[PDB]
RNA sequence: CGCAUUAGCUAGUUGGUGAGGUAACGGCUCACCAAGGCGACGAUGCGUAGCCGACCUGAGAGGGUGAUCGGCCACACUGGGA
RNA sequence: GGUACCUAACCAGAAAGCCACGGCUAACUACGUGCCAGCAGCCGCGGUAAUACGUAGGUGGCAAGCGUUGUCCGGAAUUAUUGGGCGUAAAGGGCUCGCAGGCGGUUUCUUAAGUCUGAUGUGAAAGCCCCCGGCUCAACCGGGGAGGGUCAUUGGAAACUGGG
RNA sequence: CCGAAGGUGGGACAGAUGAUUGGGGUGAAGUCGUAACAAGGUAGCCGUAUCGGAAGGUGCGGCUGG
């Protein structure tokens, strides 16, 4: 009996700023009620570096978790790629 | 908790009872977790319909019934196999 | 009710028949042996409209109401309207035989009872499916209009078939609409309905 | 700029009807090489060629006038515009003027037609009405 | 072609203006009627005339009526095809209907696909509402119809590869 | 316009303004405030009735009543029927209609109402002018 | 969901460590630091509003409504508390 | 609740009203009125020959309903994605450089965010829709299914949009 | 310690109301002129300044919608 499966994102690194934490901005994007063209939306997540493996500029994906503290409910899965 | 009970349906003076799988708490039309078939009493001849195994899989899960749908039970012979069960 | 008045007015035997047009083919009132007016595109659809609805002596709530589910049919919407108005009760009691107008047809089925498939039926808006074999009971088993409706001979059309003693009414497959009516012109009331 | 090359090949073809010219240098890409061998499959054109070249390539269109005058496509329209995308699924596909037209409908398995998008029952990019 | 006139028509009318001319003495009055003329086997036409009287105006629209003739396909007892018709500020779209609906139009339109003979049209005009410009609308659309015989003979086709 | 253009500022909807305003509010009393209630007749005591004119070409003199409202707004109503109860300080039902004949005047007094009396000498338009189906 | 004739709003706010608290992670509560956080993809502010399955209309896309029935919510003379 | 229901006795007996009638808009004459009284939704009637006012007759619409009002929606393609425009009618910023934003010539490889498709769960019951059944038919009820997600999970495609 | 209400204070916002006041609209065949429409009797309009009971005049620049 495998349990449930937790929802995952990927993103990219706006700061490091924040003490042991990232935000993330996914770029998924979608289309009006109305008018029917597909636009974009940028949504930043606010995520737990406990290694603080992060820079700013990097793809990175997100798991959803339990919530770490106020706005955050993220954490890293595989931080894939990595800025210059 | 969980009981198998009758759920109103029908006009007004037509009244009609869904066998319904939902709790004590809830409101009699109200919210429920599954159902089962059906109960018509205010036919001058028989037509009650029960799933038979559905009802029998929320009897061992811990559920009981109230009098009446649990006599429908004994009619259409689904307490035979729940005390089977028992007898198991 | 002097419902000749209606038939001179929309200007067509809805009997059919030389009757209630002969003497007086004008429509009603002061101002109908002058010449009166042809009507507008209005009054074409209000014509059709009310020759069909006078036939069958309906009020537009139930005359719409069949129009509708005549769209809830397949096929041509202005005909299968014509069929369900052929498969109302009252019709089906005139095209066996057993009155002289639809009125007669209607009081059968008020109080000089008639009956369908067993118990009853005391109204009129009742849709015949077929395979219905109507009758009366022993109480007005045949009674002065029965008698004269029966000595009175008219067509059973080729959706009934009706006996005379048992005067069991029993149906066919469907009434095509070269039977039904040739001076109603259909598809000018789905347009009145269209609006 | 051209912000969109597939709009300006059905107005060239539309333009060509009107003036009743009868060959069009077409700068040729792969969808538009694909679009003239569906209206060349489909009857609308005599016969579609290819002149494969260094600036990009040129397609020759042979506009078919089969009687006296007769413009066989008398209007061309371009359905999914860059900046408006339209996509159609299979229930959805549009037979058009209710079979005696068209719609070029490039879905993931070949730059398909009406009918054969409907057989295959998959939708896509929906990028001409030909009439 | 030109449709020669020897059918029989129905020649039933849309409108008579009274349209005035000012002179030194004053307005001076003309009737200026159009009329819609065709028979309902396929083909439909109409023409206007301009007179001192209201029936020799009548006259004269139905004679250039019965001269500029059209034809129409009847693929069905419907049209065969939707289409919009835009004669100059006047567009009128026409959609084939099933076959219980009715000509559902308004008047000169109506007047125009109940002289056709064409018993099932949806149809909308979405444009200005005089009558001259409304019905030359619909015998614009209704001159760009095309039949799915000549149109597969057009493709070098056949019928039941562009019907199914 | 352009489809980022629809995106970015859409199409602004045209306003509505109701053809009759002092039925298209209310009034609570304590809250000392105007609230929208959108009502179509409201009983409110006259404050004037006299008769006046239209202003062209139309010349017949109407019948003007004017009357403040539950919501605290005089306002010139029409009362369109031939011989009225009503005095000043009367008691009267508005219902909404425009009279497009005298200016600044869009309502109408309705008749049969609570003290609006049914009017006199008619038997057709029965239920307008609020009069019984007299004898026969 | 309406307003940009509302353009800046925050300071337990935004993070950290430690402690406490809770059925429970957590500025949920407190100490100490850092100058952060939300923001033209419309923050904040003002105004309006219970939300929905659904209902009315419309060819449809839509527009309007949120009675009944049913789901969830919030309230219980007003504010706070256990 | 002796309630639905069934059966017998008696008398056409107890039982029809509302709105409109110039055009839009189906439906008209007469008498009185005489820019007065008034009608009106609009064009606008009426100032002594009023199919527009009031009455009588008539006619038309519906019908135990009818009409007015108030608000929604339609007509209105008059907010236009479907479905509008900008020389002169409403409407091109006085003109530029450019940030954000939007849009991107060609060939090829790959990815799968967009797109399409399959499977799974789910979008409760009732309601709209389809098919049958029972209330005297019908409304309504009942049964069965369909429907409604840019919905979540999962699997293929790679033409197109995006990424490399 | 927290803590509702209350108290004090200076602001912010919002509605009424206010002597008096300013333009606007609509209205009787009111008064003064006749600015525009024709080469409208000084071609008109646009912007701007100034003056003048008033439409307006005049300068400068622009426009033809001479």
């Amino acid at each position: 009996s495998e349990r449930n499966q937790r929802k995952v994102y990927q993103g990219r690194v706006v700061s490091d700023k924040m003490d042991k934490t990232i935000t993330v901005v996914v770029e998924t994007y979608k289309k009006h009620t109305l008018y029917g063209k597909r636009v974009k939306y940028s949504k930043k997540f606010k995520a737990h570096d406990e290694n603080n493996q992060a820079k700013i500029g990097d793809i990175v994906k997100i798991m959803e978790t339990r919530p770490l503290s106020a706005t955050k409910r993220f954490r890293l899965v595989e931080v894939v790629e990595e800025a210059v | 908790a969980v009981k198998i009970r009758l759920k109103r349906m029908g006009a007004k003076k037509s009244p009609f009872y869904r066998i319904v799988v939902a709790d004590s708490r809830s409101p009699r039309d109200g919210r429920f977790i599954e159902t089962v078939g059906t109960y018509n009493p205010v036919a001058k001849p028989a037509e009650v319909k029960i799933d038979e195994e559905l009802a029998l899989k929320w009897l061992q899960t811990g559920a009981k019934p109230s009098d009446t749908v649990r006599n429908l039970f004994s009619s259409q012979g689904i307490m035979e196999k729940f005390h089977n069960a028992k007898q198991g | 009710g002097p419902s000749w008045k209606l038939s001179r007015r929309l200007g067509i035997s809805l009997s059919g028949t030389g009757k209630e047009l002969e003497k007086r083919p004008y429509a009603p009132g002061p101002h109908g042996p002058g010449q009166r007016k042809k009507l507008s595109e209005y009054g074409l659809q209000l014509q059709e409209k009310q020759k069909l609805r006078h036939m069958y002596g309906v009020n537009e709530r139930q005359f719409r109401t069949l129009f509708d589910k005549a769209g809830k049919l397949a096929g041509k919407h202005g005909e299968n309207f014509m069929i369900l108005l052929d498969s109302r009760l009252d019709n089906v009691v005139y095209k066996l035989g057993l009155a002289r107008t639809r009125r007669q047809a209607r009081q059968l089925v008020n109080h000089g009872h008639i009956l369908v498939d067993g118990s009853r039926v005391d109204i009129p808006s009742y849709l015949v499916k077929p395979g219905q074999t109507i009758g009366v009971r022993e109480k007005s088993r045949n009674l002065s209009i029965i008698k004269e409706s029966v000595e009175v001979n008219n067509f059973v059309p080729e959706y009934l078939t009706f006996d005379a003693e048992k005067l069991e009414g029993t149906f066919t497959r469907l009434p095509e609409r070269s039977e039904l009516a040739p001076e109603i012109n259909e598809a000018l009331i789905v347009e009145f309905y269209s609006r | 700029v051209m912000t969109d090359p597939i709009a300006d090949m059905l107005t060239r073809i539309r333009n060509a009807n009107m003036v009743r010219h009868e060959k069009l240098e077409i700068p040729a890409s792969k969808l538009k090489r694909e679009i003239a061998e569906i209206l060349k499959r489909e009857g609308f054109i005599r016969d579609v060629e290819f002149v494969e070249d260094s600036k990009q390539g040129i397609i020759r269109v042979f506009l078919k006038y089969g009687q006296n005058n007769e413009r066989v496509i008398t209007g061309l329209k371009r359905i999914s515009k860059p900046g408006l995308r339209v996509y159609a699924k299979s229930n959805e596909v549009p037979r058009v003027l209710n079979g005696l037209g068209i719609a070029i409908i490039s879905t993931s398995q070949g730059v398909l037609t009406d009918k054969e998008a409907r057989a295959k029952q998959a939708g896509g990019e929906v990028l001409a009405y030909v009439w | 072609r030109i449709d020669p006139s020897k059918l029989e028509l129905e020649e039933r009318l849309v409108t008579v203006n009274r349209v005035a001319k000012v002179v030194k003495g004053g307005r001076r009055f003309r009737f200026a009627a159009l009329v819609v003329v065709g028979d309902k086997n396929g083909h439909v036409g109409f023409g206007t005339g301009k007179a001192q009287e209201v029936p020799e105006a009548i006259r004269k629209a139905v004679e250039d009526a019965k001269k500029n003739l059209i034809e129409v396909p009847m693929v069905g007892t419907t049209i065969p095809h939707e289409i919009i018709g835009r004669f100059g500020a006047g567009n009128i779209l026409l959609k084939p209907a099933s076959e219980g609906t009715g000509v559902i139009a308004g008047g000169p339109v109506r007047a125009v696909l109940e002289l056709a003979g064409v018993a099932d049209i949806l149809s909308k005009s979405l444009g200005s509402n005089t009558p001259i410009n409304m019905i030359r609308a619909t015998l614009q659309g209704l001159s760009e119809l095309k039949r799915a015989e000549d149109v597969a003979k057009l493709r070098g086709k056949s019928v039941e590869e562009l019907l199914g | 316009p352009t489809i980022n253009q629809l995106i970015r500022k859409g199409r602004v909807s045209k306003v509505e303004n109701s053809k009759s305003p002092a039925l298209n509010k209310g009034y609570n009393s304590f809250k000392k405030e105007h609230t929208n209630v959108s009502s179509p007749q409201k009983r409110g005591v006259c404050t004037r009735v006299g008769t006046m004119t239209p202003k062209k070409p139309n010349s017949a003199l109407r019948k003007y009543a004017r009357v403040r409202l539950t919501n605290g707004i005089e306002v010139t109503a029409y009362i369109p029927g031939i011989g009225h109860n009503l005095q000043e300080h009367s008691v009267v039902l508005i219902r909404g209609g425009r009279v497009k004949d005298l200016p600044g005047v869009r309502y109408h007094i309705v008749r049969g109402a609570l003290d609006t009396a049914g009017v006199e000498n008619r038997a057709q338009g029965r239920s307008k002018y609020g009069t019984k189906k007299p004898k026969a």
